[PDB]
């Protein structure tokens, strides 16, 4: 699974 | 994919998630 | 996917999930 | 698809969801 | 989809949901 | 993938997560 | 899945 | 599943 | 199932 | 089944 | 294919050949 | 496909052959 | 092919034979 | 193949043959 | 293949073929 | 082909 | 071609 | 080919 | 060729 | 090829 | 494509174009 | 494709682009 | 591709790009 | 690919470019 | 690939780039 | 974009 | 893009 | 791209 | 991409 | 690139 937050 | 001109800009997210390609 | 010009602007988000192609 | 000028904008998502092509 | 000019403006979403193509 | 020009701009973010190819 | 958060 | 949330 | 929420 | 939520 | 309920009963037999989906 | 509620019963036999979907 | 709900009865076969997906 | 809650029953025989997925 | 939830039965066989994934 | 043959 | 004889 | 003979 | 006998 | 004989 | 008695003759292209089949 | 007698001829060309099958 | 009988002739060119079969 | 007869003929040239299978 | 009979006949040359199988 | 020139 | 050119 | 040139 | 020229 | 020149 791709978790990814920006800022 | 063939000939492809990928031109990310300012603050672009591409994911490609399990591709068979 | 042939000849794609994939120029994403300011804040663009684009998810491609499992395709073959 | 062939010859596509995807040219997001501001703030544009797009979402392609197992495709096969 | 050949030839296809997509521009998205401001705040659009487009969801394409297991296409075939 | 053949002939891709990938040129990733500022603060750009891209993840193929499990490729085939 | 792909679980991502813009801002 | 897809789960983007957008600001 | 795509499940996107916009704002 | 796409289900998303606009505001 | 999505949301289905497959519940086969006594001594069914379900064959699906070369599907695209 | 969807919202299928496939309920085989007794010594039934169901063949898809070469579906697109 | 999302969400499913596969339950097998008593003696079911099922058979997949070159699915794309 | 995403969220699928694939229950065997008793003498439940499933073959999936040179899927790509 | 994500968010499976395989619970084999009594009996149960299962067979994967050269799958691609 | 398929090619079932049932009893 | 699908040959299916039943019984 | 699938063959499937059933009893 | 899958070649499945059951019983 | 896959050859399984069930009982 | 089933049963497909293809005999190309002197001096004959065919091109099939990304099919799905 | 299934069962395909493919007998080319003198000097005859076939071109398959990305197919699916 | 099963059962094919592919018989090239005298100066025949097959070619198959990116195929998933 | 299953069962496949590939007999070829005098001066054939067959190219197959990333298949995945 | 499974059962392949692959005969060569004069002066046949058979390219296979990057597979995956 | 199939390009064919024949002769 | 199948660019072929025939003689 | 498949460019292929026949004589 | 397969470049091949025969003769 | 698999580039072949046949005579
Ligand atoms: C065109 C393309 C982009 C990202 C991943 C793949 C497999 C293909
Ligand atoms: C045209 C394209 C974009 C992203 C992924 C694929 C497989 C193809
Ligand atoms: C034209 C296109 C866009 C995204 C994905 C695919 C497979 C194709
Ligand atoms: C024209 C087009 C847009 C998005 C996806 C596909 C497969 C095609
Ligand atoms: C075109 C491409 C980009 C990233 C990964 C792969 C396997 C292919
Ligand atoms: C709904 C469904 C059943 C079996 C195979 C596929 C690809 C889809
Ligand atoms: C509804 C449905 C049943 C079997 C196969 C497909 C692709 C779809
Ligand atoms: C829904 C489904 C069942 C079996 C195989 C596939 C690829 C998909
Ligand atoms: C849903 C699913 C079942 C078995 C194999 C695959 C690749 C996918
Ligand atoms: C979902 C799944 C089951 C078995 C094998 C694979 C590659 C995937
Ligand atoms: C019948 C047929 C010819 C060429 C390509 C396909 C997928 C099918
Ligand atoms: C029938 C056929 C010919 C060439 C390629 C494919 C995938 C199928
Ligand atoms: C039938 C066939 C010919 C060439 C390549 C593939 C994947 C299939
Ligand atoms: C049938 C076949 C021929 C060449 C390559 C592959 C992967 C399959
Ligand atoms: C059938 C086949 C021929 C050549 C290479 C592979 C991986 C498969």
């Amino acid at each position: 699974s791709v978790q990814i937050v920006y800022k | 994919c063939d000939n492809i001109k990928h031109v990310p800009g300012g603050g672009s997210v591409q994911i490609v998630y399990k591709p068979v390609c």
